[PDB]
RNA sequence: UUAAAUCCUUUAACGAGGAUCCAUUGGAGGGCAAGUCUGGUGCCAAUUCCAGCUCCAAUAGCGUAUAUU
RNA sequence: AGUGGAGCCUGCGGCUUAAUUUGCACCCGGCCCGGACACGGACAGGAUUGACAGAUUGAUAGC
């Protein structure tokens, strides 16, 4: 699909590499 | 040969493709290749690489963005 | 006694030549 | 191609971590405009 | 009407075939494989092995001219229609023109009101030679082009019809046949026409049912030899069913016994890499015993190159019917 | 290998004035400058041919004959069975031209009158850039080969006002794809034709290398005499104004859609359509003229036993 | 609002699910961030050219040439 | 004591061959069978199964 940019990316970035 | 000065110079195409982009007597815009004045460490004696063809840059022709007139 | 190399010894190369136009 | 093959084998004389040596060792990934 | 469009629908998968499985042609399971390729050859290399362009060429070669040195007498004469001064009527002279034998059909076409414009040939640009004139394609056209079916030629204030070969434009001695023009990169297109010293603007285009004229492809007039060979290219398969070490059963490449021998001294290649040369023929059944430097997988499929010069043909029609106005479908 | 102390090593032994400058550059300036005024004298002046100038409407929703009434000094119209190309002169402005136009679609008509032609006008309306046929006969145009063009709008002063700024805003991206550092002109009324006949005047020229190492014609007047009418073959009297190179009558004549053909006498005529207000010139010798040779011109077993025993 | 406008600001009405109302530019399989990847093409498994996948960086911006620090 | 010389046999190459299998595998002839899915055709006016007799065949055989 379409790829989430701005600051949803970036909240997808920090969740994929400190969360989990 | 270069408009404002009459000299002679050898320029480089980034490669086949963009070549055919490329005629005789067609007006050419040049930078020089990278290294701030120097030649290429791969390639012996060349220094400077076509930009623009027709006013057209060559990364519009090969990626299919622009058209260039003849 | 021929094969597809050695039949092509059996052309030749000086009849239909086009016209030149010389320098 | 073969630069790249001396230069990481100088690397690996070095003793540092060198990539495996693979099909794409040397290998122009784009022309550049 | 439909039997346009099964042409179409043939035309279409013969196309995907080309694109998926280049050259390969299926071995004639009734005329002998000598017969059918009897005009053929192999080449060890494509690009290093020799090839006289004087051999074998054919009739329509008596008919047309040639350059000894193209690039000297291009520039002797532009250099004399530069540098010299002849005797004629001058740039801006508003002159009338005396021309000796015109078809009255011209003349009305004036009285319509179509533009009728003229020029001024170089020397030997009245005779007919060939032309290799290399084109792209243009995004907006995805409908198939066979080899050698008719197109119109702009090529330099000249608008004709003609049959060209599709070729390979690559730096090599000799050029692969393309069967189609392919949609992504650029071909040479080689026709019997009247000299043109370049620059000039190719445009090629198809004539529709409907009498538009579709632009197909753009490009330049590269050169005018002759000299220049087409390379047609069949692609022979067999199957290894039978594997030993560094040596394979070969079935279904031939079919009679003798083609085995015919078709001897040409090497082999495989799919993923292999090399080798024919043994010997089996027997009555074309099988073949091959020598291969290394072991095959069972899936893998031994083919064979075979390789004929072709030249276009003389389908050369000064005369181009007039458009319907374009419009899109 | 290596050698080791054991092997003899011996280290080798190490061992213009400003005014002069000033002067030159003037020089060469004074030389370049009168290089330019000479070639852009040349064309649309008094001792040169007229400016020649396509126009091509790029839309259907473009009305050419209002953009042709608002291009026409004194106007000498010129008039065919569809078409109407005139001349135009303008000696308050000293310069001539011969304006013809052309519908996109019509391949040949737009093909052979933009191979002639010094100028392509190519006229746009506000909303759209170009049609479909538009975009076909650009591409088509672009691969032939272009001269100088000019981009001219029709019809952005009927919109209201507080949209046609924003308006020319879209339509200048819109362009920008195929034609990237163009400026929009806006044809609407009289004084903008004015404005546009003046940039048209005073504009560089793209030079095309083929029509210009050749000599070439377009016919403004043609005439037919023939030798039998039966025979539909007779000596055809073509007038236009030369173009490309001095016209040498030994050389063979090409008419585009028609074939080459042997060419037999020039004259001269006096000019129609002078910028300010029935000699021969040259005839065909028969011996160094060219002919039309196109295509070179030198033309003991027995009954059963099988062939294997045999 | 302003000279009169425009823009902004304020406010009616319509205006969001693939919220298709769709973010790009470069670089990575020799070292700073980032690969044990795929398919064509030639040369004698190694290997020139071409198109992709995957990853990384900054982001309404991001590469390049040149000069300069 | 020989072998290398001679006759014969055998092994690799090579040559002939339909094959002279190879680091009964080979050849010449004859049987037997051999997807579904999708879409388009034929099918109760009939899809399709079985069959005595005679024949081709190197021989017989509803294969």
């Amino acid at each position: 699909k379409k790829k989430k940019t701005g600051r949803a990316k970036r909240r997808m970035q920090y969740n994929r590499r400190f969360v989990n | 040969q270069l408009i404002k000065n009459g000299k002679k110079i050898t320029a480089f195409v980034p490669n086949d493709g963009c070549l055919n982009f490329i005629e005789e007597n067609d007006e050419v815009l040049v930078a020089g290749f990278g290294r701030k004045g120097h030649a290429v460490g791969d390639i012996p004696g060349v220094r400077f690489k076509v930009v623009k063809v027709a006013n057209v840059s060559l990364l519009a022709l090969y990626k299919g963005k622009k058209e260039r007139p003849r | 006694k021929w094969d597809c190399e050695s039949i092509c010894s059996t052309y030749s190369n000086l009849y239909n030549h086009p016209q030149l136009i010389k320098y | 191609r073969a630069w790249v093959l001396e230069k990481k084998e100088r690397h690996r004389r070095q003793g540092r971590e060198v990539r495996p040596d693979t099909q794409y060792t040397g290998r122009k990934r784009k022309p550049r405009f | 009407d439909e039997e346009a469009e099964a042409k179409m629908l043939e035309k279409y998968k013969q196309e995907r075939l080309e694109e998926m499985f280049p050259d390969e042609v299926d071995t004639p399971r009734d005329v002998a494989a000598r017969i059918r390729f009897q005009k053929y050859r192999g080449l060890k290399s494509f690009r290093t092995s020799p090839w006289d362009p004087k051999e074998n060429l054919p009739q329509d070669y008596a008919r047309i001219f040639q350059f000894q040195n193209f690039t000297n007498t291009r520039k002797s004469i532009f250099k004399e229609v530069e540098e010299k001064e002849v005797e004629g009527a001058e740039v801006g002279w508003y002159v009338t023109l005396h021309v000796s034998e015109v078809p009255v059909s011209v003349v009305e076409c004036f009285r319509q009101g179509t533009p009728l414009i003229a020029f001024s040939l170089l020397p030997h640009e009245q005779k007919m030679s060939v032309l290799n004139m290399v084109v792209r394609r243009d995004p907006g056209n995805t409908e198939p082009v066979k080899a050698k079916e008719e197109l119109i030629f702009h090529c330099g204030f000249r608008r004709f019809r003609a049959s060209p070969l599709f070729s390979q434009h690559t730096a090599a001695d000799k050029h692969k046949l393309q069967r189609f023009l392919t949609a992504d990169m650029a071909l040479v297109a080689t026709v019997y026409a009247p000299i043109t010293f370049p620059p000039a603007s190719v445009l090629l285009f198809k004539q529709k049912s409907n009498g538009m004229h579709s632009l197909i492809a753009t490009g330049h007039l590269m050169s005018v030899d002759p000299d220049r060979m087409v390379i047609k290219r069949v692609v022979l398969s067999g199957h290894p069913f039978k594997i030993f070490t560094k040596m394979a059963v070969v079935r279904y490449m031939f079919f009679n016994r003798e083609d085995v021998l015919w078709f001897k001294p040409v090497e082999l290649r495989t799919k993923w890499g292999r090399r080798g040369h024919i043994k010997e023929p089996l027997g009555t059944h074309g099988h073949m015993k091959c020598s291969f430097d290394g072991k095959l997988k069972s899936q893998d499929t031994v083919l064979m190159n075979l390789y004929k010069r072709v030249f276009p043909k003389w389908t050369y029609d000064p005369y181009v019917p007039e458009p319907v106005p374009w419009l899109k479908s | 290998h290596r050698p080791g102390p054991l092997k003899q090593q011996n280290k080798a032994h190490k061992g213009l004035s400003r005014v002069d400058q000033r002067h030159r550059a003037s020089q060469l300036r004074k030389q370049k400058k009168e290089a330019v005024l000479a070639e852009k004298r040349q064309l649309g002046g008094k001792d040169g041919p007229p400016h020649q100038v396509l126009v091509v409407p790029l839309h259907s929703r473009i009305s050419l004959p209002e953009a042709m009434q608002l291009l026409q000094g004194t106007v000498h119209l010129n008039e065919l069975g569809n078409t109407q190309n005139f001349m135009l002169l303008c000696p308050r402005l000293k310069h001539r031209w011969f304006f013809t136009s052309a519908r996109p679609g019509d391949l040949h008509v737009v093909l052979d009158m933009a191979k002639v032609a010094d100028t392509i006008l190519f006229l746009l309306d506000p909303l759209e850039g170009w049609d479909s046929t538009g975009d076909y006969c650009l591409s088509c145009l672009f691969a032939q080969g272009l001269p100088t063009y000019t981009l001219a709008v029709q019809g952005i002063s009927g919109l209201p006002l507080k949209k046609q700024i924003d308006t020319r805003k879209k339509l200048s991206k819109a362009v920008e794809k195929r034609f990237p550092h163009d400026k929009l002109l806006l044809l609407d009324t009289q004084q903008e034709a004015g404005m546009l006949l003046r940039q048209l005047a005073n504009q560089k020229q793209q030079h095309l290398a083929f029509r210009d190492r050749r000599a070439y014609l377009f016919a403004h007047a043609v005439d037919f005499v023939p030798s039998e009418e039966n025979n539909l073959v007779g000596t055809l009297k073509i007038s236009g104004y030369v173009r490309g190179q001095t016209l040498n009558v030994n050389r063979l004549l090409h008419i585009v859609g028609y074939g080459d053909f042997q060419m037999k006498q020039i004259d001269a005529p006096g000019d129609p359509f002078p910028l300010n207000p029935k000699v021969l010139m040259k005839a065909d010798p028969g011996r160094q003229e060219s002919l039309q040779a196109e295509v070179i011109p030198d033309p003991k077993v027995p009954k059963g036993t099988s062939s294997y025993q045999a």
